RNA sequence: ACCCGAAACCGGUCGAUCUAGCCCGGGGCAGGGUGAAGUCCCUCAACCGAGGGAUGGAGGCCCGCUAGGGGUGCUGAUGUG
RNA sequence: GGGCCAGGGUUCCACGGCAAUGGUCGUCAGCCGUGGGUUAGUCGGUCCUAACCCCGCCCGUAACUCGGCGCGGGGGAAAGGGAAACGGGUUUAUAUUCCCGUACCGCGGGGGUAGGUGCGGCAACGCAAGCCCGGAGGGUGACGCCUCGGGGUAGGCGGACCGGCCGAUGAGGCCGGCUAAGCGUAUAAGCCCGGGGAGUGCCGUAAUGGCGAGAACCGGGUGAAAGCGCGAAUGGCCCCCCCGUUAGGGGGGUUCCGCCGAUCCCUGGGGCCCGUGAAAAGCCCUCCGGGAAUUCCGAUCCCCCGCGACCGUACCGAGAACCGACACAGGUGCCCCUGGGUGAGAAGCCUAAGGCGUGUCGGGGGAAACCCGGCCGAGGGAACUCGGCAAACUGGCCCCGUAACUUCGGGAGAAGGGGUGCCUGCGGGUGCGUAACCCGCAGGUCGCAGUGACUAGGGGGGCCCGACUGUUUAAUAAAAA
RNA sequence: GCAUGAAUGGCGUAACGAGGUCCCCGCUGUCCCCGGCCGGGGCCCGGCGAAACCUCUGCCUGGCGCGCAUGCCAGGGACC
């Protein structure tokens, strides 16, 4: 195979074709989910995928329709808390 | 034209696996590698402690068992007290703990 | 798991000297127990690199000894500046 | 060799151009005089200068 | 070793290539100069008084 | 004869550079002209391990906007909240001038002159005593037990490095200490100047001895000075 | 200064595709054995304590014609190979 | 054997040839002569930056093409990051490039619509959820070593049934029974949300573990590899028939079940560091100000149209296409992959696919002596020799049983002893299973020999040196150095 | 102690070693004493086809000689 494939960043399947030959489909790895600003958690709403993934879906897709989306919920109401009070 | 593969034939192997099936071609002489090799280390310990888990929580949801028993098998079972659940029911048995 | 005197230097089988080897178990077996948290008061603390320690119940981290959370300088610092 | 920049191409075809027998109409206008050049090569044996 | 066997590994990246001023195989690809006449190291021509090359050139 | 390894490594090659990329960064103090007159507070983000510092390091982000890189104290807790000012209190993880510093204090990071960045007592475990303050001058007793006198207006952090009491645990294995050396492109393995050749250091020969008495005078010349050098005396005392 | 031959010395330049060292980015090492720390369990006595079985996978650990690497003896073959 | 770098540079394909080359011959060829052969928006360079390098200013130098810190600029990876394509067919030689079918990305354009001015959930969140410009923040890009669980896919095994071949037109064996990208679609682990209010504790894992700082137990959200449906049967494969001087034309199957299962993918635990295992472009989201929009503005949503430049693309990839002067038993490339049986095994042996008979001079022969590789050898068993050099003995697995010494971990597979095939049945483990893999028991029986070939340690007791693993004179010294 | 010695370290040391060294069981063609057999060369025939080297040549005994001669002296022998 070639030397650009030999590195394992590409991950290799062996498919079979209709014509009955054995062919190697590369492809790269997905890049892995979100986390947390603060606490460093995982996120919720937001798909994983590679930046033409992200691209084929629309803006509601790709994160959750609630403030401060890059926070976890329990982040979010501490901060949101913390604002108030002090506003108050 | 092209020639039709001469594919190996399986006809013995089949018969000889029908036969070790059977019970043969399992005698001392007849192994090379080591017991514990033949036989996982691991994987027999995790298949025995499994079966065990299960027979269990079936026991406690029958409700052949209560609570506290059941708590007592689990941590016995994790220890390793019973090398499988035949030897489980035999001490459930001598013990009267069944219901 | 039972060892008369090896302990965590079990591991290094006959080699490296018996004096070598006591002090790398000892070392080991104070700094692999589990230690108060600052913060939430509990044992469950736990050396992640050297000098860095985090709790495992209230995920604190902190800054400590290279071996130990906590050491005589900066336990005498402690005192004096309360 | 299997990628290759268009200037190293280019060399290697002229080189390949450059490499070819001396033609026989030539030979007779020259009277068997001139028959062989300097630059024949061949591939296994003789290697371009680059 | 030393011999036969280790003028195996000369299947590497060679060490000088053609260059665009001189026209002769010395270009340090590298270190990016000429051996022979300096070209991408210095503006001036590569010369010394105790090389004969370029005077072979024009027959001098 | 031929180099020394010492005089090899005043040219700078590869073999003796220093792998100034793999670590974190410079830890040095804010600009002097934040500091005067004026105290700022810093939360502690991050927490982490230098590859070559003997200590660990720690960000803080400033009230002002500025992030910056220091030494963080033993016992310092993420999310904590330090001075650094004339009028910060007196705690461990703030920097106060030395003139505001009680005697008695355990202080690390001590500018040489005020707002060079800080010079002294930075590896781990290390700590330096407040003696004296003096309208003229600050004595502070270093980790090596000399006395050294600042200028009332160097900066100082209170409290120890952390890390400190790592030479308790031997390294044991060789490729222990490869991988230590290696971290920090140390030169290791190191010869003996007794077993090598005569034309490469002063104590070669083919019988493994010195020549010659092994303390060197101060005034020797490059390639000379191998050794004791200029040593007041040798043995044990 | 009838002609030829030195080992060597000096100047300026060319080389780290071999090989030595270090930096940056990558690929690889079948199968089996032993069993460190850690975490436990069971039987009786209980003032003490004895007996038995598990789990766990550490190691510049072990065997190994896996791949790969090295080159001890035959002072074997060859030694205008 | 298959695929493909660097290097080679036409050695590639057809036809016509044998003066020379080829360790012999030659009608043959990597040879000679004559013609031809490399088709890209999607593959790579091109873009980003790493180690590092260069140029301008500046300082030094008698001086420079020389040495150099600090600023400003530029380069620097064909295996790091990084927009987008698969299958069938076609040529003597090219195929993700050419033709057919079906898709995707970037830019720009023309309609309609969501939104500007909208909703459903307590919640995690579900949504088409405004346009243009500038900026800030967050995420991803973005990462070490060891080890383990779970899900999946290649590949393989057994049975049934359609066709063909072999076989006695017996039994049985073998061959084929296939399915890409792209679209639509869900769960698993983790994490999270609402209810809930525990300890003479409870729940849980392979293991470590979790709980009033919120456990058992209920519902619910977000979340991968895959599978499924279209693509897609007219395609590919197997078979049969009419034509057969030649050239062609048609008709059928292409369906299931049960297992093992990766070093190939996805996802989580755990452990180690005096070792901490890259940066940037790019992409997504939110937030800040700024600019228009009302018989108006207008998409990350649906439909359609236009444009996507430059360079490489043949072939070997090595026991004859590279380097070493060679058609060199070396090196480079073991750089990426490996069906069936025995077996622990990617071992040894046999074999299927694929390849080859070119690790290239043939013929003769009791046709010797002698040399190099191999097998055996009565009685004795180191009497040989500087020295047991060389060879031989042991050898796998199960059971029993193991010494001096000791740094208590070891020595240790010490040493030493017994068994091992085939056949007829029983019993046990996990398992729904008489599926699959293992573990024991009884009996009968054959040989000189049952790890019958192959694979496959001989052992013990003293003394010197060096603690150990490791490194060394490439080409007479591997050692106590 | 011709002429050991404490960090150019002294002494001891379990485990480790293709390091040097001595002994015991067992094993054997190392040897007594060598003998058979197998394949490849050697040998013959058909082909391609060199090189190292080369003053000319080339029998002996006893002598002379720069003191160890195919070539000289006196003898012996010898078909190619
Ligand atoms: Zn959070
Ligand atoms: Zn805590
Ligand atoms: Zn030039």
């Amino acid at each position: 195979m070639k030397p650009m494939y030999r590195s394992r960043s590409w991950r290799r399947k062996y498919v079979r074709t209709p014509g009955g030959r054995v062919v190697i489909h590369f492809e790269r790895k997905k890049p892995k989910i979100a986390h947390c600003a603060m606490c460093g958690r995982p996120l919720n709403g937001i798909p994983r995928g590679r930046p033409v993934e992200m691209r084929k879906l629309p803006k509601t897709k790709k994160r959750p329709e609630r403030p401060m989306p890059h926070l976890c919920p329990r982040c979010m109401r501490k901060v949101m808390k913390e604002q108030i009070r002090a506003q108050l | 034209k092209k020639k039709p593969i001469k594919g190996q034939s399986r006809y013995r192997a089949k018969i000889r696996h029908e036969q070790k099936k059977k019970g043969r071609h399992r005698g001392p002489g007849s192994r090379k590698g080591k017991k514990t090799a033949r036989m996982g280390k691991k994987e027999l310990w995790i298949k025995t402690i499994r079966a065990l888990r299960k027979e269990l929580r079936k026991l406690k949801a029958q409700k052949k068992i209560d609570r506290k028993t059941y708590r007592m098998l689990y941590i016995r079972a994790k220890g390793g007290q019973f090398k499988n659940k035949h030897q489980l029911y035999l001490f459930l048995e001598e013990h009267g703990l069944l219901k | 798991s039972g060892t008369k005197k090896v302990g965590s230097a079990g591991r290094f089988g006959a080699r490296y000297g018996l004096k070598i080897r006591r002090r790398v178990a000892a070392v080991e077996a104070k700094m692999r127990q589990k230690h108060t948290c600052p913060v939430c008061g509990r044992k469950a603390v736990k050396r992640i690199s050297t000098g860095i320690w985090q709790c495992q119940k209230c995920g604190a981290t902190f800054a400590g000894g290279a071996y130990l959370p906590v050491t005589p300088a900066g336990k005498a610092v402690r005192r004096i500046t309360e | 060799a299997r990628n290759k920049p268009l200037a190293k191409k280019l060399r290697l075809a002229k080189a390949l151009k450059q490499n070819r027998r001396v033609p026989v109409w030539v030979i007779v206008k020259t009277n068997r005089r001139v028959l062989t050049h300097p630059k024949r090569r061949y591939w296994r044996r003789t290697k371009l200068k680059e | 070793g030393s011999g036969t066997a280790t003028f195996g590994k000369r299947n590497s990246t060679p060490t000088h290539i053609r260059c665009r001023r001189c026209g002769r195989v010395s270009y340090n690809v590298k270190k990016g100069y000429c051996a022979a006449c300096g070209f991408g190291r210095s503006r001036r021509l590569r010369k010394y008084r105790w090389s004969k090359k370029w005077k072979k050139k024009k027959n001098a | 004869g031929k180099s020394l390894i010492q005089q090899r490594r005043g040219k700078g090659s590869p073999t003796f550079k220093s792998p100034s990329h793999r670590f974190r960064g410079a830890v040095k103090y804010i600009p002097l002209n934040y500091t005067q007159e004026k105290t700022l507070r810093g939360v502690v983000e991050e927490i982490m391990h230098d590859p070559g510092r003997t200590a660990p390091v720690a960000r803080v982000k400033f009230e002002n906007g500025i992030e910056k890189l220091i030494i963080a104290p033993e016992g310092l807790l993420v999310g904590q909240e330090i001075y650094i000012g004339p009028d910060a209190p007196i705690a461990v993880g703030n920097t106060l001038p030395l003139a505001k510093i009680p005697e008695g204090t355990y202080v690390y990071n001590i500018e040489g002159i005020p707002g060079d960045g800080g010079k002294y007592v930075r590896a781990g475990g290390t700590y330096a005593l407040v003696v004296s303050r003096e309208p003229d001058k600050v004595i502070v007793q270093l980790p090596s037990g000399e006395l050294k006198a600042f200028n009332p207006m160097c900066r100082a952090t209170i409290g120890v490095v952390a890390g400190g009491g790592r030479l308790e645990k031997p390294l044991v294995k060789a490729g222990k200490a490869y991988y230590k050396y290696k971290a920090r492109n140390k030169f290791w393995p190191t010869p003996r100047g007794v077993k090598m050749n005569a034309v490469n250091h002063p104590f070669g020969g083919k019988e493994h001895h010195p020549g010659k008495p092994t303390t060197t005078s101060r005034r020797a010349p490059p390639g000379r000075k191998v050794g004791h050098i200029a040593a007041r005396r040798t043995g044990r005392r």
